[PDB]
């Protein structure tokens, strides 16, 4: 729940932020984070969705990082960015919607969706940071 | 021949310098971060008096105080003018101090009614400049006389006055703000020392020394590896084990009291009855058992383990007794610090020599590439208990990783630790002492028997070995800072399995621990470099971060990814492979760039226009507007064609420009007569002469564009027309208006405001910074009869 919560905080800051023209001083830690994401999230596998009608969903994590190098941001930077920002938000938005459809008797706060079950291991825990909600 | 050549080939990859052991100079010849003290102030612009014109180009009878820059020497051309400025930040890093005292620059205000001081002694100059000054307000010179420094003592607090340019303020402040220097106690010094050489009884630590309130230090930066240079560096990762290595085995220490090997070797030489058998090696079978193979053999161990660099395992087959040496090292030292193949070797010569031909097993064949090692197939088909439950531990004897204070290490099974495990190895060879042998001829029988006792029959000084050995690798562990990664390496450490023999043949009970002093060595020298390799990171991050955001798309970051392997010390750059270095690139380019650095670099770049404008040899454009535009009047120069601004005229980047090679739309402009503004870092010609103005000649300097197809010779005319100009009564005695065709985008000195530019600069009076940390710690150490072991008992109990 920290690491979804995690990537959605990470996808809104890069939707707000990576932004034409703006100072790479204004993303740069943001960019760091975003960049923790993918190297994390790179080579997974996930599925989402096979209760009721919401469809089957596979995920492959396949990304390049964003660079660091510019003073301001451009053009090519932001398409790049907005890319990868587009695939990572429809993964979450599929990820939440599976773990809302689903209820436990025994365990009703553990996850129940495979994919937030995967989340949930170590190997993703480098994901979180702020939790200000 | 062939050999050698494949070797040769293999090693030219490797960037470790080929005398291995020369390394161990080179590590130890690295200093802690150099402690950087301020002179002077620094400063970019000076005051300078200047002449200044009326409105109708007259010169004055007096000169105003202007801004120049001390040293201007900006080149032609944008991207010079950046690679300027990078080089400027460069200057700016190297000569950054660590800390200022500003008594050291505080000089004697002449002027002064109160004994004042001022720091420092360019602002003792500029003060008087402004006092004899005659246009100086009254207030500022009575100001001057009064101005005053305070020195609290009691404090530690000095402030004084200073005349700089506000860029020049920007960074004694950032100096003055940001020092590197840290309170020093006995506090700090103490949780120094590594944390488990602080509880080891072995060990005393005492503080017999009193710090002052004034004492500082300067923090090492023990940032762990930002490159991961363990992953996808085989190169580079072999001669950083190589190095450690070296570096371990120079710490290790001696062993002491060994067993006569006279003696040794008469009872192995006895016991074996080798020339009785029919071995066509008689003579090579008790080679290399001597005391100096058996020191060879300690250190090689806990250096390859403490560097974690990878063994290869050298043996004879037919020499029996290695393998039965073999049998403790695999028992000790956990099966992962060795080679695949040097372990499957060792172990299947073990099990097809010894341990099945015991048992009467059919001798195993055994597939390269088997998931299992021949011990873990041989755990389950073999049945006896002892020797089963040996296998079992060999099998499960690979490093547990545990972080201590931030550090990665690779630490024993406790059953090393205590020594404990090497009763089961001799419960297990003893069992193998034991056996028929079903098939083997008798006397063979009995001497590989016997060779199992003479390494049974040394239980007690087994475990007094490993006890010793495992202490002494936990205690030097301690020392190290770097995460231990476990990385099987490109080249190994050879460690010959008779090396093995002789020390477990020849080890005594003389106890040897590593002394308080080469401890301090190993961990002050663990630290040096630890701490260069994070200085070097950031230096190496910060110019590439400048470089790309000065856009400086010519530079070779591959220049500045060899001049920080060079100053790593340990890498011989011409065997770096081509793919690592970009790889190192890449991965330098994704790091974040250190505080101070990146501060530094923002102030930079935030003065950079002003610096450049400043500059009296290069101007920022040049307007061709082939309408004739009155010359400006300008109290620096009198008539002058400057221009304030671009607004107006199409812009022509003069940079790019020259890396296109495209001169058409320039060619047709210039051949059409469009006004335009060639925009870019240019030199020009000062005219003073009325006549030149007259005759139009910056208007004919465009032409060699065309011509040429370059933009490195245009040097655009600034006319400077006032009563200096020879024939300045062209001016004054005809009514006409100065005009030109071209105009030159500069802009004009900012004048001196002493209110501005007076400042106050403070900082502590004094103190005193320390390298050595560890040379206030008194270190002694028990009597070697007397150390014990993490369990409280003595480490070698035979005694």
């Amino acid at each position: 729940m920290d690491v979804l919560y995690s990537l959605s905080k990470t996808l809104k800051d890069a939707r707000d932020k990576i932004v034409e023209g703006t100072l790479y001083s204004n993303v740069s830690d943001l960019i760091q984070q975003f960049n923790q994401m993918i190297i994390t999230m790179n080579g997974n596998e996930f599925q989402t969705g096979g209760i009721g009608n919401l469809p089957i969903r596979n995920w492959n994590f396949d990304f390049g990082l964003l660079g660091t190098t510019l003073l301001n941001l451009d053009a090519n930077y932001v398409e790049t960015a907005r890319n990868t920002i587009d695939y990572f938000v429809d993964f979450v938005d599929n990820v939440c919607m599976d773990e809302m459809v689903r209820e436990s008797q025994r365990n009703g706060i553990a996850p129940q969706s495979d994919s937030l079950r995967k989340l949930s291991g170590i190997k993703f825990k480098r994901i979180n940071f702020d939790n200000s909600s | 021949h062939q050999k050698e050549v494949q070797y040769e080939i293999l090693q030219k990859t490797i960037p470790t310098f080929e005398p291995k052991e020369s390394i161990l100079k080179k590590l130890e010849d690295i200093k802690p971060e150099q402690v950087k003290k301020q002179t002077k102030l620094f400063r970019i612009f000076e005051p300078r008096q200047l002449p200044v014109y009326r409105a109708n180009g007259e010169k004055e009878l007096r000169n105003r105080w202007y801004w120049k820059l001390k040293r201007d020497t900006l080149p032609d051309g944008d991207y010079d003018v950046r690679e300027y400025f990078l080089n400027l930040y460069d200057q700016v890093l190297t000569e950054m101090p660590d800390y200022l005292l500003l008594k050291d620059m505080a000089v004697e205000n002449k002027n002064s009614r109160d004994a004042g001081k001022v720091v420092d002694s360019e602002t003792a100059a500029i003060c008087d400049a402004i006092f004899q000054d005659e246009e100086t307000e009254g207030v500022v010179r009575r100001f001057i006389a009064e101005m005053r420094q305070r020195v609290q003592a009691d404090r530690n607090v000095v402030n004084y006055p200073s005349i700089l340019h506000p860029i020049d303020h920007a960074f004694n402040e950032y100096f003055l703000q940001h020092q590197l220097v840290e309170p020093l106690n006995n506090d700090i010094i103490f949780n120094y020392i590594p944390e488990r050489i602080r509880n080891d009884v072995n060990y005393i630590l005492n503080m017999d020394r009193n710090l002052p309130s004034t004492a500082r230090y300067i923090r090492p930066n023990l940032l762990q590896d930002r490159l991961n240079l363990h992953d996808n560096f085989e190169s580079l990762w072999d001669t950083i084990t190589t190095s450690n290595y070296i570096l371990a085995r120079s710490v290790v220490p001696d062993l002491k009291e060994l067993v006569s090997t006279e003696a040794q070797i008469q009872k192995m030489s006895q016991d074996l009855q080798l020339e009785a058998l029919t071995i066509q090696s008689e003579t090579q079978f008790l080679t290399g058992i001597n005391s100096q193979a058996a020191n060879d053999c300690f250190k090689t161990l806990i250096a390859a383990m403490l560097s974690q660099r990878t063994m290869s395992l050298d043996f004879v087959t037919t020499n029996y007794m290695s393998l039965i040496s073999g049998m403790w090292l695999l028992t000790v030292v956990p099966n992962d610090m060795f080679i695949r193949e040097s372990l499957v070797a060792c172990q299947l010569a073990i099990i097809n020599t010894i341990i099945y031909p015991a048992f009467g097993m059919q001798r195993m064949h055994y597939r390269n590439g088997d998931p299992q090692t021949p011990f873990q197939i041989a755990e389950q088909q073999i049945q006896n208990f002892q020797v089963a439950n040996w296998l079992h531990f060999v099998n499960n004897n690979q490093f547990r990783q545990v972080v201590i204070d931030g550090v990665l290490n690779q630490v024993l099974n406790d059953n090393i630790r205590n020594g404990h495990v090497v009763n089961q190895l001799m419960e297990a060879l003893m069992q193998l002492s034991r056996q028929q042998f079903p098939t083997m001829p008798v006397d063979y029988k009995r001497s590989i028997q016997r060779g199992i006792l003479l390494l049974s029959n040394r239980l007690g000084q087994l475990v007094d070995l490993t006890r010793l050995l495992a202490y002494n690798y936990e205690t030097l562990m301690a020392c190290i800072t770097m995460n231990m990664q476990h990385v099987q390496t490109l080249t190994t450490e050879k460690l010959q399995l008779t090396s093995v023999t002789s020390l477990c043949m020849l080890i005594g009970n003389a106890t040897v621990i590593p002394s308080p002093q080469t401890l301090f060595h190993y961990y002050n020298v663990n630290v040096n470099f630890h701490s260069n390799y994070n200085e070097r990171i950031n230096d190496a991050v910060a110019i590439i971060t400048a470089a790309n955001r000065l856009n400086l798309y010519q530079k070779k970051m591959k220049s500045i990814v060899e001049d920080f392997l060079k100053r790593l010390q340990i890498f011989d750059i011409s065997r770096v492979p081509d793919d690592q270095m970009y790889r190192l690139r890449d991965r330098l380019r994704l790091l974040p760039v250190e505080i101070r650095r990146l501060d530094i670099f923002n102030l930079i770049l935030m003065n950079m226009e002003q610096i450049e404008r400043a500059s009296d040899k290069i101007a920022q454009g040049v307007i061709i507007a082939y309408r004739d535009m009155q010359l400006e009047r300008d109290e620096m120069y009198g008539y002058v064609n400057i221009a304030r601004n671009l607004d107006g005229f199409q812009q022509i980047n003069l940079e790019e420009l020259m890396r296109t090679g495209d001169y058409a739309q320039i060619t047709n402009m210039l051949l059409n007569n469009q006004p335009v503004a060639l925009v870019g870092a240019l030199p020009f010609i000062t005219d003073s002469s009325v006549i030149s103005l007259v005759a139009k000649l910056d208007a004919t300097v465009f032409a060699q564009i065309v011509k040429l197809r370059k933009v490195d010779t245009l040097k655009p005319i600034l006319y400077k027309i006032n009563s200096d100009s020879n024939d300045f009564y062209l001016v004054a005695n005809y009514d006409w208006v100065p005009t030109s065709t071209t105009k030159v985008y500069k802009q004009i000195p900012q004048q001196f405001d002493f209110r501005a530019s007076m400042h106050m600069l403070t900082s502590n009076l004094t103190f005193t910074v320390y390298s050595d940390l560890l040379a206030f710690v008194s270190a002694d150490t028990v009597e070697p009869i007397n150390a014990v072991a993490f369990d409280n008992m003595r480490i070698m109990n035979e005694l």
